[PDB]
């Protein structure tokens, strides 16, 4: 056949892929973490989002710790060899390199080395996206006025937030990461590179939104959040 | 309302 080029993912197996979505709301009153008012507009927003990317979405809700590393264990050893991609959202309370279940913490690490490249043989060389909503920190954003690949390739986290930093959610729009994620997927999927839809993400949530608070402390603060790709080819949702 | 995660 003519000149072929290999730099966007294979995107036309007969599945896109998973993708579990882990919303925890509520929380052991044992922990003393507060309830997640907004989540559940976010997971339906979600769900909704991904279904018309054509992913198999399968949601869990208020899952312990022990429950989100079954949960991702019993997902790493699923035959994927027909997906395209594999796609996890964390709804969660979080600190940097750590979400919440809803009685104590797990690493992220735990949780995405499940599906490295060694480990989970039928996604290599395939987009592994994880898409976090959950705070890295406490710092304050106050803005200013206007023959063998890496076991770690292929993996794209997609951070409401920066590194340290809060991440902010509205008890009727959900999260501003998820709200600004899910507008931009329906808007450009059939449209753009994926890193080019979080970038707009990006713009959204920085220029959009700003909290209000009656405590000082955390009034007219800002948030930008951060992409993280190891990925190795461009990513579309649409094939020809 | 806002508010954080």
């Amino acid at each position: 056949s003519g000149i072929s080029l290999d730099n966007s993912y294979k995107m036309d197996y007969p599945e896109m892929g998973l993708c579990i979505i882990i919303n925890n709301k509520n929380f052991h009153k044992s922990t003393g973490m507060t309830s997640r008012s907004g989540t559940d507009v976010d997971a339906a927003n979600l769900r909704e989002t991904f279904r018309n990317l054509k992913y198999e979405v399968r949601n869990k809700n208020d899952l312990t710790r022990e429950e989100i590393v079954e949960l991702m264990r019993d997902v790493s050893k699923e035959d994927h060899s027909k997906r395209s991609s594999f796609v996890c959202v964390l709804l969660s309370h979080g600190e940097e390199g750590i979400i919440f279940g809803t009685n104590g913490p797990v690493d992220l690490k735990k949780i995405t080395n499940f599906f490295r490249g060694d480990r989970c043989r039928s996604l290599t060389g395939k987009p592994k996206l994880f898409i976090i909503q959950a705070c890295r920190g406490t710092e304050l954003d106050c803005g200013i006025e206007t023959h063998k690949i890496p076991v770690e390739a292929d993996f794209l986290y997609a951070y409401s937030t920066a590194p340290g930093y809060y991440s902010w959610r509205n008890s009727k729009d959900g999260s501003w990461f998820i709200q600004s994620l899910c507008a931009m997927l329906k808007q450009y999927a059939d449209k753009l590179e994926f890193m080019h839809i979080l970038t707009r993400v990006n713009r959204k949530v920085a220029t959009e939104f700003e909290s209000f608070s009656f405590d000082a402390t955390f009034h007219a603060k800002k948030q930008i959040p951060c992409i993280v790709s190891m990925l190795t080819k461009e990513l579309y949702f649409y094939h020809q | 309302x806002d508010x954080x995660x």
